[PDB]
């Protein structure tokens, strides 16, 4: 078969600026003057975008800021003037022998400024409580810097090893980051505790910001 | 402008057989080659088939040569994708694509995820998040809804009837030390409404066939 | 019609030759072809002499020849021998009336060596005289020439009767040969003296007579 | 009130020119010994452009094609060409298409898509004096009947046919690969 | 009485007589013997063979090319030369010894 | 140096002499060269070389000997008919039509066959069996695939010769004639060579054979296989004039099908060719085989007439040529006698005289139609048949004849660059269109689909009326109960590729209206009236000296009528709102006055499009057009609109 | 290569008469055979012509439609059938053969028939015995001799003593009468003495009238 590899598998563009992807084929797709070599654009959550056909044709439907462009065994897909929403995932394929492979993928991200991370908490309600178990969440949204840390805290109790964390893509406009902590336990250990706490460290917080809740407090 | 949209599969065992129908709508379909692409969650988008139309011809890759096998029915207008002999490699969201000129993938489907875990299908749970008082009411607040303890078919999670593009946000499902996943719906909406604008997320199911409205009301 | 002419009298001395002709039209075709010459004989079947102009068939003696056509043709006879002289005919093809015949020559060879006539005088019979009818036949011998006049008397020169002539051909190897016949008179033949017949050869009479004699 | 008008009649003519009567057969007729006429055929021989070839490259118009079968689309030509002049009628129809001579195997399927009326020009040729050929090569069965050179098939052909004089007007078949 | 044909060369004007045989003389061969004229005795009337159906045919058309200025004679000529045209056959011939009469 | 030979044949054991005069003989017969003949004999040939010569003709096998019946074309002289010799033709026994004439036929057809030339060369296909004739004749000639397919066929009065020769690619030539006449006139072979063994068809009388050798016989059988039985039975029991007319309208039918511009190596291409080679000899062998007597000139015109459209046709076909029959002591005959009659009124005669007069207007006047007042005589014989015609009603056989024999100098008129008739052609194209309905065409698509004399001849062929496509033919065409529908399809097909503008290059190239159009293509009717010109398109840009709009409903095109005042166009168009066309509900249907001669009257259908155009001439044609069946008010979408010589359009709508 | 007529006698005028030819000694079937007669004492005139197997016959123009020719296969004879005969047709008839390749001649003729067209009837001859005188002498010649007298067809034959003598003529040629009829007289000279030893008797044979006659000669 044909192994594309992608140079770039992570790359960070500020807003307005040039991105460029490469890839590089083992044998020459090209034959005959035509480079049998497309770009594809694919969301979180959404199928492949069709972005570039063929070496540098630009589907209609696309923004001429997509620009492919290579011949033989290297070829290149260019942002010129990069935007919110155009983060996400970029692969490119080859057409040109029977079994087509796609690449490795290029994953784009936007170099905004810092902003400061909302963190919100929410407890069990009396529709869980009475199953078995119980939940406390913790989210973190609206953060550009993803490198953050979260620990909970069980009136004051350190419980590594049973809290989880899941954090969204980047989003589509703006380009702001959303993260949630669950903190699970069984329904005979919730109500033995009150004051549950998130304590969270960001990059855009100069001290680390702790928010609390009581149980059953009005 | 083209549409491509496959069948909701649901779960199969080790061995096991489950034919994928990929229906199309908006373009001749007896004109254009068909394909079935995958993608693994962590391996990237791999093709396994491809189909000439009409004519019939197939053409599988390598290691998928005797698994599948592809069908067309252009009177019916959908494309077949059949399974056999399945394993734990092949767990994956499965691709119907329209093949262009120099046979590009020019338009994609929806896509069907298919799972090969011997654990029988379960139900979720179902829970809100509240909006909490300790927030001052000027026009931003934050609540939404809770599903855990699940098996990763579906996301049906629409926040409010589909009126919500502010703040709305899935986080992804992550495996849990039982074996099950779990995420959250969020939305941030104006503190200004609350009352009145009362209604829930939606989260359905689609194998175990669980449409879901659990009323997010604040507590007091 | 439009039969060829050709002369009817012909004639040679012996031991030289004779040549006789006969004249055509588009029957001797200019150029000489196809022309033929027959001998007759007495009483005979004809005998092919000459064919095609001037050729000769096995048999035949070199004495005959032909002569070249123009428009008239020629047979000559050479060496004239006792058996030559006789009745000849030509023949020919015409274009027209396929075959043309001749009209006939009679040959005849003059060179011949004299001979008396025998002349044999008869009476009439006992049948006869009871059958009311009386003939004389006069019938004579050799002679040299086919021309011998007979001049029948009772008494002295009658004339206008029964007198009955002829000049026959040869007999077998005897020349010229003989003639015959004569008058036919009634019943009463004995109420004259006698009868004879005055045969006249060359220059010269020789009388035969008979008379009623019981 | 409307006016009357007389009834429609033709243009008026001119009378017939002077019949000439005093001319003779010479002046009338021609030099009366002829020579019954001959031509002399301007033969030309075919040569192959060797330029124009079989596209390695690999396409398909999804459309505007006129069918598909295994791995090739085919084209009916639009507008009537020559055959000889239809090598490059093709390489500038689509990209990555040529004259295509159709085999036993394609034969019925091209045959079957077409009408009882028109015929089609093929990619089947014959260069020296045997072993006919087309642009992707092998031998051909073809009917040969005419001075051969060319080939053209029609609804109920099963072979290509040569054809007589191949100066005229039809659409050709043409093939892209994969 | 017959011939064999070959092909020293006599022309049209030496030639007098020409004899055509029949159907049934020499087989089934139409031959024809062209002699040449017989005037003189130091002049030797030479004879050769030639393919009578091909006399006979080129007779026919001279004299078919002449009608109008033709004799009862020619006429009659023209009517034999015909039934004998048509008493010959070139069929029947194929496997016949197309050289029965050369003696060599 | 010849002299004389002496033939001598021995049959049946007697010997037969013959004797040859070559003197004398060669004196009193021009051109006959006993030598010449006896070289081409091949006298020595050898028995072997002989027989192979022989072996190496295609000999057929001996056919049954079907029993025809040859026609009576010829009739018997008529009365008084004064006897004209072709060679002394004076200007006084131009008694007009009435009086009954023959021409001499000895010199008639010493005029046919003035040329004389060689018609069995010395080549080898023809050498092996005929002896070199050279012969009065007359010849058709021709040529296609660029020389690469020529047929000669060339004829005396007893017995014509074709002759196919076709020159393949690689540089060999195959050669194969056939020669139809009578037996005892076929001409005199050579070798060993008789007429049975060669014989093809042969009826009581007549004979065809075939002359070629086996390789050729092979590679011609490949692509023609003629019907030699039913060939040569259409050329014995057939006339001349209906045999000539077979032939047109089998080359109609081939310049419909594929046409001239490619000609197919068909069996029926090849059929056809002999078939004009036969029609040119069954008139000139039907002259020469009278016997030195005379032939009617009623026969001679209507023989002639279809001979001349023949030669005609094959040369704006094939470009052929055709030395022979030709007779200018007929041409100045037919000529003369054309001068007795007014050409304006040529319509007022009886039907048997006026196809009389066109066929000697076509006979004498065969140049291009040098001499265009003919067309104002073919014109007169249109208008007349058009006024005693019922109105949107197909052609009669007897009209559709005559208006077939008329129409042939107007075809020669509309091929010329230029024509001093150019308002008497616009009448007679006028008269065509208006004569052009619904019911003629469907007519026409039956006579096409079944092959019969009614599709032969139309004057919606020379009609102004372009609006017929596809569709609008067959909608209109006759429902095909009891015919075949790929029948109509494929005289749909031939009725639209006969009026194209290709076709020829005829239509009106020469109308002075036809250069104010611009989109040319847009056009769907021309109406050529005494002053202004009408022009109906689908267009606003007609360049006009005023623009109406009739009504019509969305979608379907719009109808744009527009007049040219003196045929003389203007700037461009009117740059306005086209006017609105003047509707008439104050009319009174009765009108005994003779008030819309001169005018146009148009019935068209908003959804479908135009259905009935009318010239309206005479008395007759308003009264037939005024009160009857024909104005009916009951569907919206069907208007009647009028035309008048003013250039103003009005729309009637209204009668009590 | 004999050649024999037969077939002909007296015959009335107008009526018919078949004479046939009996040839031998040749292929018959090879050569024309011609018939050719001569009027008695006169020239020789071609009457008809017949090829091989009766392929095309010749007649003369004074015999047209009156005479007729027939054949038949191998040796056999030849055949000529007389209608309406006339007095011009009294002749002696013979049929020849004609000659080979390329010739113009007669080879071998037959003896005849004679055919006497004529209103007369037949008679038949009178014997009377022309007796000597018995004169006594040494040798010299007895006027020995009998007549046949009075008969219209043309040939008699006699002999004395059915031909037992080879000296002396015994035939004179006949003499041909004003009224028509024909007498001819046998007169063999025997010596004198020779009268005991043998009488002497002509017997006389005149077949066209079938009369056989033989009468004593001895004198008185
Ligand atoms: C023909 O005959 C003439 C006789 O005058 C002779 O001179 C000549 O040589 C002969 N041959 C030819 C070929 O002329
Ligand atoms: C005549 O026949 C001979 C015999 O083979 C041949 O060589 C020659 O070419 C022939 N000539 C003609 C004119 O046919």
């Amino acid at each position: 078969d044909i192994v594309l590899t992608q140079s770039p598998a992570s790359l960070a563009v500020s807003l307005g600026q040039r991105a460029t992807i490469s890839c590089r084929a083992s044998k020459s797709v090209s034959t005959s003057g035509y480079s049998y070599m497309h770009w594809y654009q694919q969301k979180p959550g959404q199928p492949p975008k069709l972005l570039i056909y063929l070496a540098s044709n630009l589907e209609s439907g696309v923004p001429a800021r997509f620009s492919g462009s290579g011949s033989g065994t290297d070829f290149t897909l260019n942002i010129h003037p990069v935007e919110e929403e155009d983060a996400a995932t970029y692969y490119c394929l080859h057409s040109r022998d029977l079994p087509p492979t796609f690449g490795g993928g290029t994953k784009l991200e936007i170099k905004r400024t810092v902003a400061a991370p909302s963190v919100f908490i929410f407890p069990p309600s009396d529709e869980q409580l009475k199953s078995g178990t119980a939940s406390v969440v913790c989210l973190l949204n609206n953060f550009y810097p993803r490198e953050a840390k979260v620990q909970w805290k069980v009136d004051n109790a350190l419980q590594s090893g049973n809290s989880q964390e899941s954090v969204t893509e980047q989003d589509s406009k703006d380009s702001t980051y959303s993260l949630s902590s669950t903190l699970t336990l069984s329904k005979a250990d919730y109500e033995k505790h009150k004051v549950y706490a998130c304590e969270v460290t960001h990059q855009g917080l100069s001290s680390p910001v702790t928010k609390s809740f009581n149980r059953g407090e009005c | 402008e083209v549409k491509l949209l496959e069948s909701g599969g649901g779960l199969v065992q080790p061995g096991g057989s489950l034919k994928l129908s990929c229906a199309a709508s908006g373009f001749d379909f007896s004109r254009y080659w068909m394909s079935w692409v995958r993608q693994a969650p962590g391996k990237g988008l791999e093709w396994i088939g491809e189909i000439n139309p009409d004519s019939s011809t197939i053409n599988y890759t390598s290691s998928l040569k005797d698994k599948f096998i592809i069908s067309r029915d252009n009177a019916k207008n959908t494309l077949y994708l059949q399974m056999s002999k399945v394993r734990s490699e092949d767990t994956a969201l499965y691709y119907c694509a329209r093949q262009g000129d120099w046979w590009y993938f020019d338009v994609w489907g929806a896509g069907t995820t298919v799972t090969v875990s011997s654990a029988s299908t379960k139900g979720p749970s179902v829970f809100p998040l509240a909006p909490s008082s300790k927030s001052t009411s000027g026009g931003t607040a934050a609540l939404g809804c809770l599903v855990k303890d699940y098996f990763p078919e579906p996301v049906t999670v629409s926040w409010n009837s589909g009126a919500l593009t502010s703040g709305v946000h899935t986080f992804p499902a992550v495996l849990q030390s039982s074996g099950l996943y779990s995420l959250s719906s969020v939305v941030t909406v104006p503190s200004s409404s609350l009352g009145t604008q009362t209604y829930i997320c939606n989260v359905n199911h689609k194998p175990s066939n669980t449409k879901v409205d659990k009323k997010v009301e604040p507590k007091s | 019609q439009s039969v060829l002419t050709q002369p009817a009298s012909v004639s040679g001395s012996l031991g030289q030759s004779v040549t006789i002709s006969c004249t055509g039209t588009s029957s001797d075709v200019g150029g000489y072809d196809y022309v033929s010459w027959y001998q007759q004989h007495p009483g005979k079947a004809l005998k092919l002499m000459i064919f095609e102009v001037n050729n000769r068939p096995s048999g035949v003696s070199t004495r005959f020849s032909g002569s070249k056509s123009g428009n008239t043709a020629s047979l000559t006879i050479s060496g004239l021998q006792a058996e030559d002289e006789a009745d000849y005919y030509c023949n020919s093809y015409s274009t027209t009336t396929t075959w043309v015949f001749g009209g006939g020559t009679s040959l005849t060879v003059l060179g011949q060596p004299k001979a008396a006539p025998s002349v044999t005088l008869f009476p009439p019979s006992s049948e006869e005289l009871q059958a009311n009818k009386a003939t004389l036949v006069c019938l004579i011998s050799d002679f040299y020439p086919g021309a011998v006049t007979v001049a029948w008397k009772a008494d002295s020169s009658p004339v206008k009767a029964g007198v009955e002539t002829t000049t026959p051909s040869k007999q077998s190897n005897n020349k010229y040969a003989a003639s015959s016949y004569l008058s036919l008179t009634p019943e009463q033949w004995k109420s004259h003296r006698s009868y004879s017949c005055q045969v006249t050869h060359e220059g010269s009479t020789v009388e035969k007579t008979v008379a009623p004699t019981e | 009130t409307w006016v009357p008008k007389p009834n429609v009649e033709v243009w008026p003519v001119d009378p017939p020119p002077p019949v000439n009567f005093n001319k003779t057969a010479e002046q009338e007729y021609g030099d009366k010994e002829v020579k019954l006429p001959h031509w002399t055929p301007t033969l030309h021989t075919f040569q192959v452009p060797q330029n124009y070839t079989k596209a390695n490259c690999t396409y398909c118009n999804t459309r505007e094609y006129t069918f598909s079968y295994k791995g090739c689309c085919f084209y009916f030509t639009k507008k009537k060409h020559t055959w000889n002049g239809c090598f490059q009628a093709c390489a500038e129809l689509y990209p990555c298409t040529y004259f295509y001579g159709p085999t036993p195997d394609i034969l019925p399927v091209v045959t079957r898509n077409l009408n009882a009326i028109e015929s089609l020009w093929v990619g089947v040729y014959r260069v020296g004096e045997g072993n006919w050929t087309s642009l992707d090569g092998g031998t051909f069965k073809v009917y040969q009947i005419f001075g051969s050179h060319c080939t053209y098939v029609s609804k109920f052909s099963t072979v290509p046919v040569s054809h007589h004089e191949c100066s005229f007007l039809k659409p050709c078949l043409c093939v892209s690969q994969r | 009485p017959c011939c064999h044909v070959t092909q020293h060369l006599l022309a049209l004007e030496n030639i007098s007589d020409i004899y055509l045989v029949s159907n049934q003389t020499c087989d089934g061969f139409s031959l024809a013997s062209l002699n040449s004229p017989k005037n003189g005795s130091n002049q030797l009337v030479i004879s050769r063979c030639a393919n009578g159906l091909n006399v006979v045919s080129f007779f026919i058309s001279i004299l078919k090319r002449s009608s109008s200025a033709l004799t009862g004679h020619l006429r009659e000529l023209l009517t034999t030369l015909e039934t004998l045209y048509g008493s010959f056959s070139v069929e029947d011939l194929f496997g016949a010894n197309l050289n029965r009469y050369a003696w060599h | 140096s010849l002299s004389e030979v002496k033939l001598h044949l021995d049959i049946e054991g007697h010997a037969s002499h013959y004797t040859i005069p070559w003197t004398e003989l060669m004196a009193k017969v021009p051109g006959l060269s006993p030598e010449a003949l006896w070289r081409e004999a091949n006298v020595t040939e050898d028995l072997a070389s002989m027989l192979n010569r022989y072996k190496l003709i295609y000999k057929t096998s001996g056919t049954l000997g079907i029993a025809l019946a040859e026609p009576v074309d010829i009739p018997a002289v008529s009365e008084g008919s004064m006897q004209v010799d072709a060679s002394k033709v004076h200007p006084g026994v131009i008694s007009g039509l009435n009086s009954p004439a023959c021409m001499l036929s000895a010199p008639l057809e010493k005029q046919l066959f003035y040329y004389i030339g060689t018609m069995l060369p010395n080549t080898r296909p023809h050498s092996y069996v005929f002896y070199q004739l050279r012969c009065h004749l007359s010849y058709v000639a021709l040529s296609i695939n660029g020389d690469k397919f020529q047929y000669t066929g060339a004829m005396t009065s007893k017995f014509l010769m074709g002759t196919y020769k076709r020159v393949t690619e690689k540089g060999d030539e195959h050669v194969l004639s056939l020669v139809f006449g009578k037996t005892k006139d076929l001409p005199d072979l050579r070798g060993p060579f008789s007429y049975p063994s060669l014989t093809s068809a042969q009826s009581g009388d007549y004979s065809l054979v075939i002359v070629t050798t086996f390789v050729h016989y092979a590679n011609f059988h490949n692509y023609f296989v003629p019907n030699l039985k039913d060939m040569f039975s259409r050329a014995v029991t057939m006339t001349a004039a209906s045999y000539a007319r077979y032939v047109l309208q089998k080359l109609v039918l081939l310049e419909m099908k594929g046409g001239c511009r490619e000609p197919e190596l068909d069996t029926e291409t090849l059929t056809t060719m002999f078939e004009v080679s036969v029609a040119f000899f069954k008139v000139g062998h039907a002259v020469g085989e009278t016997g030195n007597g005379c032939v009617d000139l009623r026969w001679l015109a209507k023989s002639f007439f279809e001979l001349t459209v023949l030669k005609d046709i094959i040369g704006i076909c094939y470009g052929a040529t055709v030395k022979g029959m030709q007779s200018y002591g007929l041409e100045r005959l037919a000529a003369m006698l054309m001068a007795t009659v007014k050409m304006e009124e040529l319509g007022h005669l009886t039907t048997e005289k006026q196809e009389y007069a066109l066929r000697l207007a076509t006979v004498g006047y065969p140049k291009a139609g040098v001499y265009s007042g003919l067309i104002g005589g073919a014109t007169s014989v249109l208008l007349s048949a058009y006024n005693r015609h019922p109105l949107f009603q197909p052609l009669h056989t007897v009209m559709r004849e005559t208006l077939f024999i008329g129409s042939h100098v107007v075809l020669r008129e509309l091929r010329l660059n230029v024509t001093t008739q150019g308002p008497n052609l616009a009448l007679y194209q006028l008269l065509s269109t208006a004569l052009c309905s619904a019911l003629e065409i469907g007519e026409v698509l039956r006579g096409l689909a079944l092959g019969t004399e009614s599709g032969l001849f139309s004057p919606c062929y020379l009609s102004l009326r372009f609006d017929l496509t596809r569709d609008k033919l067959l909608s209109m065409a006759p429902q095909e109960a009891t015919l075949d529908q790929a029948a109509v399809s494929n005289a749909v097909d031939g009725f639209l590729g006969r009026l194209s503008l290709e076709r020829e290059d005829r239509d009106a190239w020469h109308l002075p209206a036809y250069k104010c159009v611009d989109r040319l293509d847009k056009v769907l009717m021309i109406i050529p009236l005494i002053n202004v010109t009408f022009i109906i398109s689908s267009d606003r840009e007609v360049r006009g000296s005023a623009l109406y709009e009739a009504s019509t409903t969305y979608l379907s095109s719009s109808l744009f009528l527009s007049p040219v005042i003196m045929n003389k166009c203007s700037q461009g168009a009117v740059a306005g709102e086209p006017r609105q066309i003047p509707k008439i509900q104050n009319f009174t249907r009765t009108q005994k006055s003779c008030i819309f001669c001169g005018f146009a009257l148009l019935s068209y259908d908003e959804k479908e499009g135009l259905e009935t155009t009318t010239y309206i001439t005479s008395q007759e044609v308003q009264n037939s057009i005024l009160s009857s069946n024909y104005f009916d008010f009951d569907n919206l979408h069907v208007h009647y609109l009028l035309l008048t010589t003013n250039g103003t359009v009005m729309e009637i709508a209204g009668l009590y």
